[PDB]
C-alpha cells in the first residue's frame, strides 16, 4: 500500500463539481474502452509500484507483518465506515417495523 | 504603485515615455529615439579611492544599477 | 550527447535507465505544496464520523 | 399564524444593514483593486475576514428568526 | 463611572474567548446531535474549521486588549 | 385576522438595504472601471461575489416571507 | 378586508430603497463618464447589468404587494 | 373603511426614498459638469435615463396610495 | 409568551445597525492597504479593535434578546 | 409587563447608530495611520477620547434598558 | 403601567444620531490631524465646542426620558 493521501485527494477532486465539468470537457472524443484501459493501467501501475518497491524499500508504516497489517487496516476502516453504518440503519428500520430482535423471532405457533 | 514598489515618479515617467516613443510613427519615431539615446559613465567614490566605474546606455539599466 | 555525437533525448533516457538500475538512491525533485487538503479534511471527518 | 410570525418577520430587518455592510466591504475591495491591483490577494483576504463576521451575524439573525417562528 | 467602564471592558475582553469556545461550541454540538447523513456532515466540517479559526482570532484579540489594558508607564 | 400578510410585508422590507448595497457595489465597480479601464475582469469577479452574497440574502428574506405567508 | 391593504403598502416601502440604489448607480455613471468620457460604454454596460437586478427586485416587491393585496 | 388611509400614508413613504436617488443623480450631474462642462449634454441624457426609472418608481407607489385608499 | 418574541425581534435591529460600521471599518482597512501597502500591521490592530467594540455591542444586544425571550 | 420587555429593546435600538459612529471613527483612524503613520500616538489618543464618550452613551443605552426591564 | 417605560424608551431612541455625529466629529478631527498635525490645537479647540453642544443634546435625550419614566 502507498499514496493513501493521494487517494483521498483524488476522491476530493472527484467530488468537486468543477472537476465534473473538467471531466465532461475531457470526455470529448473518447471511448469507454479507452477509459477502462486507462483505469486498469493506473491500477496496474499502483500494484507494480508495490511489487517492485517492496523488494528494496520500506515505508514509515513498515512492521513485522509487512503489508498484511496495512491491508487489514484498510479492510477494517471500510467495514467500520460502511457496513456498521448500514447495520445501524437496518437496526432502526427493523426496530421501527417489528421491534428489537424482530428478524430472529420464532414462527407463529400453530 | 511606485511609493509601494520602491520606485520614483521620474523613473516611472521616463520608462513610460520610452514606451510612448516606441508607439510612434517611423518618420517622427526616428527623431524621437534619436533625441532620446543615453550615454553616461558613473564613477563612485568613498573618501577618494574609487569603488567602481560603470557605463550606461539604457534607461532601465541606468535606473536599476 | 556532445561527447559521443548522440541525441540528448537518448542520453537522457539512458541516464534515467541507469539511475533506475540503482533505485535505492533517492532522486531530487522540485518541491510542491500539498494538494486537496480541504477536501481531504472533509472526507476524513466523514470517515471518523461514520467509523467511530 | 400569530405573534410568532410577526416576531420572526421583524427579526429580518437587520438583513438590510448586513447587506449594506457587505456592499461597503466589496466596494472597498473593488476600489483598492482598481487603485493597486498588485495587492489583490491581500485585499480579498481581508474582505473574507470581514465576511467572517458579517455573514455570520446575518446567519445568527436568521436562526433567531426561526427560533421566534417556532418558539 | 470610569472604574465601572474599565471593569466592564476588562471582564468582556476576558470572557470573549470563553464565549467563542462555549456558546458557539454548544451550537455546533446541537447540529452534531441533530445531523445524521453524510452530505450535511461534510458541509459542517468546514463550519467547524471556521469556528476554530474564529476562536484563534478571538484569542489574539483578547491578547491584544489585555496587553493594552495591563500596560503601565510607571 | 390577516397577520401572515403583515408578517410577510414586514419581512420583505430588507430589500431596501439589499438594493442600497447592490447600488453601492456597482457604483464602486463603475468608478473603478472609469479609473482603471484595463482592470475589469477582477473587479467584475469581486462584484459578482458581492452580488451573489446579496442575492443570497434577498432570496433568504423572500423565502422566509413566503413561508410566513403560507405556513 | 381592508387590512390586507396595509401589508401591501408596507411592502411598497422597499421600493424607496430600490430607488435610492438606482440613484446611486446612475450617479456613479454620470461621474464616471466625466472622469473618463472616452469610453462611455463599458460603464453603461455595468449600469444596465445592475439595473437588471434592481428592476427585478422592484418587480418582485410589486408582485408580492399585489399578492398580499388580493390573495 | 378609513383604515385604508393608513395604507395610503404608508404607500407615500417610498417617496422620500426616491428623493434621495434623484438628489444623488442630479448632484453627480452637477459635479461632473463643474469638472468637465465639455460633455454637459451627455450627462443630462444619462439623467433623463435615470429619471426614466425614478419618475415611474415614484408615481407607481402614488397610484398604489390611491388604489389602497379607495379600492 | 408572545410579547417576549416580539421584544427579541425588535432588539435584533442593532445587529443590522452594527454590521454597518464593521463594513466601514474593514473598507477603511482595505483603502489604507491600497494607499500604503508598506503598512499592513498597525492597521489590522486598529481594525480588530474597532471590530471588537462593535462586536461587544452586538453581544450586548444578542444577550438581551436571549434574556427577554425567556424572562 | 411585556411592554417593559419592548421598552428595553427600543432602548437598545440606538446601538444601531452607536456602532456605526464608532466604526466611522475607527475608519478615520485607520485612514490616518495609512496617511501619516508617524503620529499614531496622536490619532489613537483622540480615538480613545471619542470612545470615552461613545462607550458612556452606549452604557446609558444599556442601563436605562435594564431599568425599564425591572421597574 | 408600562406606557411610561415605552415613552422613556422612545425618547431614548435618539442617542444613535448623537453618537453618529460624535463619530463624524472625531473622524474629521483625526483626518485633518493626519493632514496637518501642527494645527491640532485648533481642530481640538473646535471639537470640544461641538461636544459642548452634542453632549448637551444627549443630556436632554436622557433627562426628558427619565422624566417620562416618573411624571
Amino acid at each position: 500500500g502507498f499514496h493513501f493521501q493521494q487517494y483521498i485527494a483524488m476522491a476530493g477532486r472527484a467530488i468537486n463539481p468543477v472537476q465534473w465539468t473538467r471531466a465532461w470537457r475531457r470526455m470529448e472524443g473518447k471511448s469507454a474502452t479507452e477509459v477502462y484501459r486507462d483505469a486498469l493501467a493506473w491500477t496496474n501501475n499502483q500494484f507494480a509500484q508495490i511489487s517492485r518497491a517492496s523488494q528494496y524499500r520500506a515505508w514509515w508504516w513498515q512492521n513485522p507483518l509487512g503489508m498484511g497489517l496495512v491491508l487489514y487496516g484498510t479492510y477494517k476502516a471500510w467495514h467500520m465506515i460502511y457496513m456498521v453504518r448500514k447495520q445501524k440503519k437496518t437496526a432502526q428500520l427493523v426496530a421501527a417495523a417489528y421491534g428489537q430482535g424482530g428478524q430472529w423471532l420464532n414462527p407463529v405457533p400453530r | 504603485m511606485w511609493r509601494s514598489s520602491g520606485v520614483s515618479f521620474t523613473r516611472y515617467a521616463s520608462e513610460m515615455a520610452a514606451l510612448l516613443r516606441q508607439c510612434l510613427k517611423e518618420p517622427y519615431r526616428t527623431q524621437a529615439m534619436q533625441r532620446n539615446q543615453i550615454h553616461l559613465k558613473e564613477t563612485v567614490y568613498q573618501q577618494g579611492q574609487v569603488l567602481t566605474r560603470e557605463t550606461f546606455n539604457d534607461i532601465k539599466k541606468a535606473f536599476e544599477a | 550527447a556532445v561527447l559521443f555525437d548522440l541525441t540528448e533525448e537518448d542520453c537522457y533516457k539512458y541516464c534515467i535507465r541507469q539511475r533506475a538500475a540503482t533505485p535505492e538512491e533517492l532522486v531530487e525533485l522540485k518541491y510542491t505544496k500539498p494538494k486537496n487538503l480541504v477536501s481531504s479534511y472533509g472526507l476524513c471527518f466523514l470517515g471518523v464520523w461514520f467509523g467511530l | 399564524a400569530g405573534v410568532a410570525s410577526l416576531s420572526a418577520a421583524i427579526a429580518l430587518m437587520s438583513v438590510g444593514g448586513v447587506a449594506q455592510g457587505i456592499g461597503s466591504l466589496f466596494a472597498a475591495l473593488v476600489s483598492g483593486t482598481a487603485r493597486n491591483p498588485s495587492i489583490k490577494e491581500d485585499l480579498f483576504t481581508y474582505t473574507l475576514i470581514g465576511m467572517g463576521f458579517l455573514e455570520f451575524l446575518g446567519i445568527i439573525c436568521v436562526l433567531m428568526s426561526a427560533v421566534l417562528l417556532y418558539s | 463611572r470610569f472604574y465601572f467602564m474599565y471593569m466592564a471592558r476588562t471582564t468582556f475582553q476576558a470572557v470573549r474567548p470563553l464565549l467563542a469556545f462555549s456558546v458557539f461550541g454548544e451550537v455546533m454540538k446541537l447540529v452534531l446531535a441533530t445531523m445524521s447523513s453524510g452530505l450535511f456532515s461534510f458541509l459542517f466540517s468546514f463550519v467547524l474549521a471556521f469556528e476554530v479559526f474564529y476562536f484563534f482570532l478571538q484569542c489574539y484579540i483578547s491578547y491584544t486588549f489585555l496587553t493594552m489594558f495591563f500596560t503601565v508607564l510607571f
